[PDB]
RNA sequence: GGGUAAUUGGCGCAGUUGGUUAGCGCGCGGGUCUCAUAAUCCCGAGCUCGUGAGUUCGAUCCGCACAUUCCCCA
RNA sequence: AGGUCUGUGAUGCCCUCAGACGCCCUGGGCCGCACGCGCGCUACACUGGCGGGGCCAGCCGGCGCCCGCGAGGACGCGCGGAGCCCCCGCCGUGGCCGGGACCGCGGGCUGGAACGCCCCCGCGCACCAGGAAUGUCUUGUAGGCGCCCGCCCCCACCGCG
């Protein structure tokens, strides 16, 4: 229940992508697929276990469960509810 | 202000830009069945439940 | 950069380590090492003890990583 | 092993041979820090003084320490080889020996000398700072 | 001498008893070379003293440099 | 007017042809090193290193006994397969037991001949995931792990598989 929970509250909502040429940016907020949306969330989930437990004493597993714990608790300390926020904001600020 | 989640019901084509934007309809079945086009990302298919933070904007 | 010790000095294993982890629900060996920081090797000694006397048993048993729970509480 | 706390005369810091040792480290891994010593001259040494290898060397006792400086300084009658040693058929009196710290810098310097004047090949290389053996320069090895 | 105003981060600028404040600017990053974009991090006797207040760049007062106008029997 | 007259009893026209550019012998060199860059290999550690044990391949394929720490060696016959991985322990974030370049004594193999290749004790270099720039890839694929043949007296970080 609280991986669900985690991949469900991890994974955005929101991107920017780029269609509007005019030799910039001019990039356009759009929705995102659910699909896209497990499969980010799960990324995010063990890219950011991977980042701690590197040349850390703590091991893989507990990196993990925590970050796990963290994402389903709805908490911005984690790794990946950072991402979410980070991507929802350069997104809305290009809507 | 509350984001809304939507049917998607047809879709319409990719777009010129590298191809990886899809065109699609939805109809939100909260009770308003409003029938409007967005932009999506990603692979979408018939059936599918769109998160919507915007009731009020339009694509094309 | 930080050194931790190997060895205990005397008193120290009882003051401290001892109460402190019987305050603990579930611990490990990394765990305790970084808690209170003291290499991981007296971890393992100290935890042997203590399941010889029945305060903690295994959950989970492997080389790479055990787990214990508290049966005290 | 089964030593938590450390003894009454645990020793913080070992000083040998002008080198200096902790005493948190293993026995056989710190004496590895003594020029001259490595892991399986310490194991085969250890072994015949009657010591135990398991052992944070805070815990060295001097009654150990000592017979383990005994065994150093004649090896060879200790039961160890002659093949387990630095220096096997010495130039001058054709005997073997276990070289230690100091001895070592002032036994290379004399051999240079000795290439020196007997003039060699690898005498001259020495001197101008080049490869000994025959791996190849020029390619690789820039700044 | 008399009156008026002001001195802030490396930069001019708004801010005045509870943000060290906005832009400029520091370099590392993302964004088809990667800049105009955006994200992030950094830059301080706020000219100098005292006064009361939970708490003054911040309210009064001391003195110094700068600018405008005005005054003059050793 | 891409490369190959240096693969050939494939060749036109030139040059060399008895102090020879023919052929055979002895040595040296093709490897030398202030410097710029092309394909690769090894690592930067705990999703790990060391010690002990259990276990399965395919192109295909050879073994016993006795010495020696080992690499190797003397005899004698026809017979035959691994790394990663899994289990138990030690180390405990320290340029440390990560990494293994360089150098100093010593033991052997090939060969007419070591400058070549293997093993043992000691010493223990750079390296903390890499700027402007750039390559390859869609199922038993990438990547990781090892094993065979070729050239070969000896030798594979190469190449075909």
């Amino acid at each position: 229940q609280v991986l669900v929970d985690a991949v469900a509250n991890s994974g955005p909502r929101e991107d920017s992508c780029r269609i509007g040429k005019g030799g910039q940016v001019r990039r356009q907020s759009v929705d995102v697929s659910p699909l896209r949306r497990v499969n980010i969330g799960i990324y995010n989930i063990a890219t950011g276990a991977r980042k701690a437990a590197f040349r850390k004493v703590r091991p893989f597993a507990e990196c993990l469960a925590e970050e796990i714990m963290n994402a389903a608790a709805g908490a911005d300390k984690s790794y990946a509810i950072s991402q979410r926020n980070s991507v929802e904001r350069i997104a809305v600020s290009n809507r | 202000p509350e984001p809304i989640n939507a049917r998607v019901i047809e879709v319409l084509g990719r777009t010129s830009s590298r191809g990886g934007i899809t065109q699609v309809k939805v109809e939100f079945m909260t009770g308003e069945k409003r029938q409007i086009i967005r932009n999506v990302i990603g692979p979408v298919r018939k059936d599918d439940i769109l998160v919507l933070m915007e009731s009020e904007r339009e694509a094309r | 950069k930080v050194d931790y010790p190997t060895l205990f000095a005397d008193e120290a294993a009882m003051n401290e380590a001892l109460k402190f982890i019987k305050n603990s629900k579930c611990i490990t060996h990394t765990q305790i090492c970084e808690r209170l920081r003291v290499s991981v090797a007296l971890a393992k000694r100290v935890m042997r003890q203590l399941v010889k006397s029945g305060d903690f048993a295994i959950v989970s048993k492997s080389s790479r990583m055990t787990i214990f729970k508290n049966m005290t509480k | 092993m089964t030593t938590i706390v450390q003894p009454n005369d645990y020793r913080d810091l070992l000083r040998m041979f002008n080198t200096n040792i902790q005493g948190k480290v293993v026995l056989e891994c710190a004496l590895v820090g003594i020029k001259g010593i490595g892991r399986r001259f310490a194991n085969v040494a250890l072994k015949k003084a009657n010591i135990d290898v398991h052992k944070r060397a805070g815990e060295l006792t001097a009654a150990e320490e000592d017979a383990l400086m005994k065994v150093l300084e004649d090896p060879l009658s200790h039961g160890i080889p002659a093949w387990m040693l630095n220096r096997n058929n010495d130039f001058e009196s054709g005997k073997d020996m276990h070289i230690l710290v100091n001895t070592i810098a002032s036994t290379h310097r004399a051999d240079l000398e000795r290439l020196r004047k007997t003039r060699c090949e690898r005498g001259v290389r020495h001197h101008h700072n080049l490869k000994v053996r025959g791996q190849h320069t020029k390619s690789t090895g820039r700044r």
